[PDB]
Parts: structure tokens; C-alpha cells; sequence
């Protein structure tokens, strides 16, 4: 192992979190996984900083 | 009315969202911000009249 | 770690606790302002940035 070059492993990812009470109502996005509200402003530089 | 300073307006595009920020010479801010959402079919919420 | 000799590999498991707030009393205050437009659309406006 000394003579080998780095070798890279391929990735493994796992995220485990918990859903929300069965019958909530979709308008109520709290615990939900909803994205950053600027993410695609930010994915597309329309964001200001 | 022959008010010394006539009608004026500057409006600043954000590129966010919609947001528009005015500087008006006018005494109704508030029918300006909805005249302008109004038009530009935003929500009244991302307009600022200063 | 047995069969490799200029190579080797650990492990460890760690544990935190975290306490959460100012520990100056006076700074965990907040304030926020919000409008409802004749539209019915909200804007909300608060201390954090």
C-alpha cells in the first residue's frame, strides 16, 4: 500500500430525517425539506449581494 | 395646479423576485405601489414607494 | 492497522451539547413588523438578517 497511488471510493450518502404528521395540510410547510427561498436566484446570479 | 416641481418618477429594478423600488413626487403612495403592481401582474408586497 | 504497515486508519465517536442563547440576558430580545397589503399579500420584516 505504500507504492499506491490515491486511489478514490466511490460516494455514499445518506440523509434520515422525519416526515410530517400524515394528514398536514400541504400549505403548512413547516417540517417540510422546502428549499432556500433565494436558491434559484442564487443558481442563476439574479440574486444581489 | 402649477406646482413649481412637476410630476416626477424614478424607478429602481431589483432583477429579484419582481421587487421595484420608486422614489415618486406624489401624495398617494399607496395607489402608486398597487397601480404599479398592477401592471407589472407582481404581488403588491414587492413594490416600495418612497 | 495489522496488515498495513506504512498505512493506517482510526476511528472515533464524539458527543456535544451546545448551549443555546446570549449568555448576556439583554440581547435574546426580538422584533419584527409585518403588513398586509389590500391584496392580501405579506410583507414581513424582522430583527435578523
Amino acid at each position: 500500500s505504500a507504492t499506491l497511488l490515491f486511489q478514490k471510493h466511490p460516494p455514499a450518502n445518506i440523509q434520515l430525517f422525519q416526515e410530517v404528521p400524515n394528514g398536514q395540510s400541504k400549505e403548512d410547510t413547516v417540517g417540510r425539506p422546502l428549499p432556500h427561498l433565494a436558491a434559484a436566484m442564487q443558481a442563476s446570479g439574479e440574486a444581489v449581494y | 395646479h402649477f406646482y413649481l416641481e412637476t410630476h416626477c418618477t424614478i424607478a429602481i429594478p431589483k432583477g429579484e423576485e419582481g421587487e421595484m423600488e420608486l422614489f415618486v413626487s406624489t401624495q398617494n403612495a399607496m395607489k402608486t405601489q398597487s397601480f404599479v403592481a398592477k401592471m407589472l401582474g407582481v404581488p403588491v408586497n414587492r413594490i416600495l414607494v418612497r | 492497522n495489522k496488515e498495513n504497515c506504512w498505512k493506517k486508519r482510526g476511528l472515533c465517536i464524539i458527543p456535544t451539547k451546545f448551549g443555546i442563547s446570549f449568555t448576556v440576558p439583554f440581547l435574546n430580545q426580538a422584533g419584527a413588523l409585518i403588513h398586509v397589503y389590500t391584496d392580501g399579500s405579506v410583507l414581513v420584516s424582522h430583527g435578523g438578517t
